[PDB]
């Protein structure tokens, strides 16, 4: 078909821009907490089944099919109280879609905590707010106190027979702590250092108890996915990728904004319609980082007709992460921008594993050389090889997230890197 | 390393490294002789016998004349 058009009655995250009251008496008017008693009474298997049928995929960088992820949790509880850590923490460069759910309609996030908790047989939800979101977690603790006073959460899930309580943890400025296997530890009290995957969080995660880490957007669309139609949700986007992603058009657009819109939308259509347009017209575009910062670039010659869905952006030698589209026009120093991205991945890399801990400082040094031109024309093949040495070997996908920006920069703008290097050469002598 | 040991300011690339080491000059060295050039330009078989025999004929005539003078 032809995607992109989402009508104001189809946007799931109403009160995104905080125009209306976020808390109760303002959330019940937006349908929040509408009839969750019935949903909880409809059971856990029905919730998982409707989430799988709705084809909701991971709103976070992983892109995993939710629901199927929620079916990983154990059915019969063997004494370990299954938890539900909500990955409120983002810290991905470009990504504010979580910041508009923690505040500005947080009750959708709390009701999603509850509905996913009954969905995955959980017993408590730890909304891991990003550390810097102080005002956001204050709004969320206000809404949590409300949903506790209104009998929604705690010792009876919205009057139902489900004991489910939402506790609000908050980290402290660490993009690495945001990872699924590192959220469990940074919340366990230890450092935010990921654990290896052979113990999966669904098998032994938080406190060793089973758990599933869900981004706020996936857990927060869960309520309206169930209350509305799972067929209605899956009616958006392409076949596999389906839903209404919450985008964040980040930089070098004349009107930067985060706006919810149907997935599989043409990136050019999103840019030209909602956020205005690439500063100086579309012909001024240089590159676009379509996902968060954990995704390769798009050099504007494959950015005209690319759709903002997981599958197509993966097929374009890139990825749709948090869909925090970062736009860069012909006026920016794209090598300097990717150098600052690699500096970010050097800073926010908990250093647990050698391929990332060291090679990311290495990528930052090579990028801060190539952005001046101090390198040699064969280093652009070392940089590719260094990134491919980091990629598959790191404990978590941060190694990926640090090798992918530089890999995409090389793959696409190798002419510009080579030009800077040759210009440095001719500047000498 | 090995691009920070052989600098050659500029060079834009890992090739074109200085690479100045010992070797023959452009065009090689001169053609060096190895054969045995032993010049046989001496007195021949004759001219050596005829120098000797000329002496043991005139010089012996002189010995004779000296014997005549001494006698
Ligand atoms: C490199 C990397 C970056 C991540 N970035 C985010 C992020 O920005 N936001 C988030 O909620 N989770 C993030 N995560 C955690 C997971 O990838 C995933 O987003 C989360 O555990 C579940 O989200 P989902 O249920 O929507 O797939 C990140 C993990 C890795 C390895
Ligand atoms: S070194 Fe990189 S991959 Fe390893 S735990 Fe730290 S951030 Fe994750």
């Amino acid at each position: 078909t032809h995607f992109g058009g989402l009508k104001d009655e189809d946007r799931i995250f109403t009160n995104l821009y905080g125009l209306h009251d976020p808390f109760l008496k303002g959330a019940m008017k937006r349908g929040d907490w509408h009839r969750t008693k019935d949903l909880v009474l409809k059971g856990t298997d029905w919730i998982v089944n409707e989430m799988k049928k709705s084809g909701l995929r991971g709103r976070g960088g992983a892109g995993f099919p939710s629901g199927l992820k929620w079916s990983f949790m154990p059915k019969v509880s063997d004494g370990r109280p299954s938890y539900l850590v909500v990955n409120a923490d983002e810290s991905e460069p470009g990504t504010c879609k979580d910041r508009e759910i923690m505040r500005h309609d947080p009750h959708k996030l709390l009701e999603g905590c509850l509905i996913a908790g009954v969905g995955m047989r959980a017993s408590a939800a730890y909304i891991y707010i990003r550390g810097e979101y102080v005002n956001e977690r204050l709004n969320l603790e206000k809404a949590r106190r409300e949903a506790y006073a209104a009998g929604l959460l705690g010792k009876n899930a919205c009057g139902s027979g489900y004991d489910f309580e939402v506790y609000i943890h908050f980290g402290a400025g660490a993009y690495i702590c945001g990872e699924e296997t590192a959220l469990l530890e940074s919340l366990e009290g230890k450092q935010g250092k990921p654990r290896l995957k052979p113990p999966f969080p669904a098998n032994a995660g938080l406190y060793g108890c089973p758990t599933t880490v869900t981004n706020v957007e996936t857990v927060a669309v869960s309520p309206t996915i169930l209350r509305r139609g799972p067929e209605w949700f899956s009616s958006f986007g392409r076949k596999n990728n389906a839903g209404t992603k919450l985008f964040c058009i980040s930089g070098h657009v004349n009107k930067p904004c985060t706006v919810e819109e149907e997935m599989s939308i043409p990136l050019k259509e999103l840019i030209e319609r909602h956020c205005g347009g690439v500063r100086g017209g579309w012909d001024n575009l240089l590159a676009i980082i379509p996902g968060g910062s954990s995704v390769p670039l798009i050099p504007k010659n494959i950015c005209e007709d690319v759709l903002m869905d997981f599958d197509a952006l993966k097929a374009v030698q890139s990825g749709l992460g948090t869909a925090a589209v970062i736009v860069m026009d012909k006026s920016t120093d794209v090598v300097d921008a990717i150098a600052r991205l690699s500096y970010f991945y050097k800073h926010e890399s908990c250093g647990q594993c050698t391929p990332c801990r060291e090679g990311t400082g290495w990528l930052w040094m090579i990028m801060e050389r190539m952005k001046v031109g101090n390198a040699k024309l064969e280093e652009i093949d070392m940089l590719q090889e260094v990134t491919k040495q980091i990629e598959g070997h790191t404990i978590c996908a941060l190694g990926d997230a640090a090798a992918w920006p530089v890999q995409g920069l090389i793959r696409h703008f190798r002419p510009e890197l080579e030009r800077r290097i040759r210009e440095r050469a001719e500047r000498e002598l | 390393t090995e691009a920070m040991i052989r600098n050659k300011p500029g060079m834009a690339s890992v090739k074109d490294m200085p690479l100045l080491q010992d070797g023959p000059p452009p065009g090689g060295f001169a053609p060096v002789r190895y054969a045995r050039r032993i010049s046989n330009t001496g007195p021949s078989a004759m001219a050596m016998f005829l120098a000797v025999s000329g002496a043991f004929a005139w010089g012996m005539y002189q010995v004779g004349q000296g014997n005549k003078i001494r006698r």
